[PDB]
RNA sequence: UGAGUAGCGAAAGAGGGGUGAGAAUCCCCUCCACCGAAUGCCUAAGGUUUCCUGAGGAAGGCUCGUCCGCUCAGGGUUAGUCGGGACCUAAGCCGAGGCCGAAAGGCGUAGGCGAUGGACAACAGGUUGAUAUUCCUGUACCACCUCCUCACCAUUUGAGCAAUGGGGGGACGCAGGAGGAUAGGGUAAGCGCGGUAUUGGAUAUCCGCGUCCAAGCAGUUAGGCUGGGAAAUAGGCAAAUCCGUUUCCCAUAAGCCUGAGCUGUGAUGGCGAGCGAAAUAUAGUAGCGAAGUUCCUGAUUCCACACUGCCAAGAAAAGCCUCUAGCGAGGUGAGAGGUGCCCGUACCGCAAACCGACACAGGUAGGCGAGGAGAGAAUCCUAAGGUGAUCGAGAGAACUCUCGUUAAGGAACUCGGCAAAAUGACCCCGUAACUUCGGGAGAAGGGGUGCUCUGUUAGGGUGCAAGCCCGAGAGAGCCGCAGUGAAUAGGCCCAGGCGACUGUUUAGCAAAAACACAGGUCUCUGCGAAGCCGUAAGGCGAAGUAUAGGGGCUGACGCCUGCCCGGUG
C-alpha cells in the first residue's frame, strides 16, 4: 500500500467593516 | 362609450376603459396572423437605444394592406376586431375575389357595406381613391406619401386631414395639428377620419395597467446621479440651475428645434408650426 | 476489414455472467465504435448460432492510482447476446 | 444564500468552449496563449 | 508562547448479547424518542463511483473505534415503446454570394443551428449482495421491408402513388363558476385471527386483509361543427371536383369531429392477510395460500381554457387532413414472415456523494404528498417511509444565553411602551367622527359556544328499500377555577407633520418624509424621424404614424396656480 497523503493550505480573506468610529 | 369604474379599490378610483362596442368577433382570422417578437427597445447590438420599453403583454400582428393596390373590385365589411398594436380599431373586409385583408377602420362604418378600392369608387366612407378625384375639403385618412408605399400618414385613432385645394402637381393637404404639405396628386388616399376618437379620453388609473402596455416607468432627471444626467447632483431636489434644460444627451429639449435646416422635405413645407 | 471476427475482445468472466449462461446469453467485450448490427453478424459467423436480442453496454473507467500517479481506466464495452434456444456453447471449450 | 457559482454544462460549453473561441479571432488569441504556455487542458 | 486554555459544529437514548488484542461510538435484538405538505420517494442540474461484496485501517472521522461517503481487491447501470439524436420550430447565434469597415473585422439574405415548446408506439407482476414502465412471464402497440398467403382492381378510354406547391388543421391569454368521473380515505358485509387472567367482555369483542393495467373491441359522461346539399367563381404566383367568396335548396337534427372515466373481454393469469420446510455456503427463502363486496366521502387530477366573463386580445413550424401540378404497368385491401439504430441509465440530489476551504444551523426545478380534530399544504399528535442527526461523563457555583414563573404597584424604566405581556378561534348582538360614498369597519364595545339525554332530531346529500353521512335549533341536566380549556391563527382608541396607495431602492449599516406611478403641462418629432446604439452598413423607435413617439418638470383627488422678457437660454 502506497499510503500517499497530501496537504493543502490557503490564505483566503477578507472583511473590513471596519466598525471603527471616531474621532470625527 | 366610457365605462367608469366604482372606487372599490385605489386603482379603481380613476381607471376607465373604452366600450369596445365596435368589436364583433372575439378572434382574428388565422390566415392573416403574424408573429411579433418584442425587441424590448434594444438595438441589434443588444444595447438599449430607447429608454423604458418592453415588458408588455404579448401581441400578434394582423396583416393589413394599407396600400390597397387592387382596384375596381367591390368589398364587404364582415367584422371588426380589437388591435393591441395601435389605438385604431381593425375592421376585416371580404373582397368579392374571396380575398380577405384587414383594413384601417374610419368611424361610422356599418357591417356588410360595399367598398370599392378603385378610382371610380364613391366618396362614401371606407373607400380609397386617388387625390386627383377627391373633392376639396373632404376629410381623408391613411394618406400615402408615395404610391405603393402604404399610408404612413394618419394611422392613429381619431386623427384627420383635409384638402385645401389641388393643382396638377401637387395636391394640398392639411396634416394634423395644422401642418400642410404638397402630397403627390397621383398618390392614393382614403376618405373619412379614423374612428375610436374616445381613446384619448381613456384613463389608465393605476401603475399596473401601464405594465401591460407596457410603458416602463421613467425616473425624473433631477433625481438621477450627476454622472448619469446633466440635471443630477445637488442636496435634494436640485434646481435646474445649469443653463438650458437638457436631455441626458447633450441636445436641449425645451423649445430647441431638432429639425435639419437642410432637407429634401423642406420644399414641401408650405406651412409649419401653427401651435 | 471490416470483419466480424476482430470485433470481439475477451469474454466477461463474472459470477453475474455465469448466471446468464443458463439464460442462453453470453457476455463479450466489443469495440467502442461497433454497433449492435455488427455484433449480430459476428455470432452468426464465428459461432454460427442464430441471434435474437443483443444488448450492449459501455463503462467509464475507474480511477486506479499508483502512488502519486492517478490514472483513468480504459472504457470497456461488453455486449450481451441472447442466443436462440437449442444451440451449443463454444465458451470455456 | 445564493452564490455566484450556479453550474450549467450547456452554458459553460457554449460560452467557454473551444468553438466559442474559434468563433472570433480574439478567442483564437486566447487559444494561442493557451498553447504557448503548454497547458494540458485547453478551453473548457 | 498563550494551553492542556477556547472549541468539539443545533435537536434522546437505555439495556441485553455478538464481534474482537482493544467497544459508550460497530453489528443484531427489545423498549423509547424525533420528522411525517417530511428528517418520506422520484429525477433534473451538478458531482463521476462516492453503489455492491470480501478485507484492511496508520492518515482523512472537531473523540475512541472491530464501522464509513476512508484506504485496498473484484463486482455492478442492459431499451423500436422512457429522455435525447436518425422530426420541427422560438429567443438568440452561425451565416454562400452580398452590404460596409485602416487592417483585424462589423452587419445581414438563402440556409442551418438551437428547447425551457410542438409531434411521437409498453403496460402489469417477478427477479439480484445491485440495474429494471430495459433482464424474465404474460398480454400488446408504432414504423418499415416481401422468398410469402388470400381478397379487389386496372394497361395512358389509365387501376393508383399523390409535392419541396396551395389551403385545412395543428394553434395556444387571464380569472371564475357550475357539472361528469377518477387517483385517494372511511362504513356496513366477507374471509383469515385470537378468548386475552390487571377490574371486567363469545362478546353491537379484538387484530389484519378487502384486488389488478396499457391495449385490441363495443357503447356511454358530454363538449365542440353551426348547419349540410346544389350551382357559380376578377382570388389563394401554374393548376385544382381543396379553400375562400357568391347565389339557391333543406334547417327545431339527420349528420360531422373529439372525448374523461365506466361495464365484460385483457385475467381457467398474480397480487394478497397468514402459514414459513429440506437444509445451504442454516441468510431466511423456496413453496402453499382465504375473502376480494357495498355504501358514504373526492380533489389541487382528468374531460378542458370545455363553459361563462374580462381586458392588457394572448408564440413558431413540422408531424397530420386534402387538393391539383406531377409520376405509372402492375398496384391496393387484409394475414404471415422478418427488420428497428446511436447516446443517457449506478448512487447522492433537502444533501455528509453539490453551491459554500469542512462530513458547515445557510442556498438548490418540479412530480407524488396519508389519518384524527380543523376552512385548510394553519396547528398538535400519529400512518407509509425514515431518522438514534457521530465527542462524552456529573457537579447542579457565579456569570452569559434560551425560557418558565412571579407578593404589592404600575410605565414611576427609558432618547423612545424597546422588549415582554395581553388580544386573537367560529356564531350572534352592535357600531361613531369623517368621506371621493367604495369605505372607515375583525370600528369600538358585549354575549354564546364543555359533556349528557328528547335527538338513527328539524332540514338536506345519496340510495328501490335498508343504510351511511352533512347537521342546526333548542329544551331540560351534569360537572369542574376554567370549557375554540392543548397548540398555533389582530391589541385598540385618538391627535398632527410628510407621502395619494399597491409597488420599488443601496445584495453585505440607511426602505424612508426617498424612488416610481396614473394624472397635469411644456417642448420636439410628417416617416428615409425626432431621439438614439454605431467610423460605417445595419437596427431600435416601428410591422408605430401628432388621440402616435422622444425629452424636461410636476405627482391620485379637491380649491388653485399671481407679477416681471432687463439679464441668461
Amino acid at each position: 500500500i502506497y499510503h500517499r497523503i497530501t496537504t493543502w493550505i490557503r490564505k483566503v480573506f477578507r472583511m473590513n467593516s471596519p466598525v471603527n468610529d471616531e474621532e470625527d | 362609450a366610457i365605462k367608469k369604474y366604482k372606487p372599490t379599490s385605489n386603482g379603481r378610483r380613476g381607471m376607465t376603459t373604452s366600450d369596445f362596442a365596435e368589436i364583433t368577433t372575439d378572434k382574428p382570422e388565422k390566415s392573416l396572423l403574424a408573429p411579433l417578437h418584442k425587441k424590448g427597445g434594444r438595438n441589434n447590438q443588444g444595447k438599449l437605444t430607447v429608454r423604458h420599453q418592453g415588458g408588455g403583454h404579448k401581441r400578434q400582428y394582423r396583416v393589413i394592406d394599407f396600400k390597397r393596390d387592387k382596384d375596381g373590385i367591390p368589398g364587404r365589411v364582415a367584422t371588426v376586431e380589437y388591435d393591441p398594436n395601435r389605438s385604431a380599431n381593425i375592421a376585416l373586409i371580404n373582397y368579392a375575389d374571396g380575398e380577405k385583408r384587414y383594413i384601417l377602420a374610419p368611424k361610422g362604418i356599418q357591417v356588410g357595406t360595399e367598398i370599392m378600392s378603385g378610382p371610380e369608387a364613391d366618396i362614401k366612407v371606407g373607400n380609397a381613391l386617388p387625390l386627383i378625384n377627391i373633392p376639396v375639403g373632404t376629410v381623408v385618412h391613411n394618406i400615402e406619401l408615395k404610391p405603393g408605399k402604404g399610408g404612413q400618414l394618419v394611422r392613429s385613432a381619431g386623427t384627420s386631414a383635409q384638402v385645401l385645394g389641388k393643382e396638377g402637381k401637387y395636391v394640398l393637404v392639411r396634416l394634423n395639428s395644422g401642418e400642410v404639405r404638397m402630397i403627390l396628386s397621383a398618390c392614393r388616399a382614403s376618405i373619412g377620419q379614423v374612428g375610436n376618437e374616445q381613446h384619448e379620453l381613456i384613463n389608465i388609473g393605476k401603475a399596473g395597467r401601464s405594465r401591460w402596455k407596457g410603458i416602463r416607468p421613467t425616473v425624473r432627471g433631477s433625481v438621477m446621479n450627476p454622472n448619469d444626467h446633466p440635471h443630477g447632483g445637488g442636496e435634494g431636489r436640485a434646481p435646474i440651475g445649469r443653463k438650458s434644460p437638457m436631455s441626458p444627451w447633450g441636445k436641449p429639449t425645451l423649445g430647441f428645434k431638432t429639425r435639419k435646416k437642410k432637407n429634401k422635405s423642406d420644399k414641401f413645407i408650405v406651412r409649419r408650426r401653427k401651435n | 476489414m471490416k470483419d466480424p471476427r476482430d470485433v470481439l475482445k475477451r469474454p466477461v468472466i463474472t459470477e453475474r455472467s455465469a448466471d446468464l449462461m443458463t439464460e442462453k446469453k453470453y457476455t463479450f467485450e466489443v469495440d467502442v465504435r461497433a454497433n449492435k448490427t455488427e455484433v449480430k453478424d459476428a455470432v452468426e459467423s464465428i459461432f454460427g448460432v442464430k441471434v435474437d436480442k443483443v444488448n450492449i453496454m459501455n463503462y467509464k473507467g475507474k480511477s486506479k492510482r499508483v502512488g502519486r500517479y492517478t490514472g483513468m481506466t480504459s472504457r470497456r464495452r461488453k455486449a450481451i447476446v441472447k442466443l436462440t434456444a437449442d444451440s451449443k456453447e463454444i465458451e470455456i471449450f | 444564500m445564493k452564490r455566484t457559482f450556479q453550474p450549467n454544462n450547456r452554458k459553460r460549453s457554449k460560452v467557454h468552449g473551444f468553438r466559442s473561441r474559434m468563433s472570433s479571432k480574439n478567442g483564437r488569441l486566447v487559444l494561442a496563449r493557451r498553447r504557448r504556455k503548454g497547458r494540458k487542458v485547453l478551453s473548457a
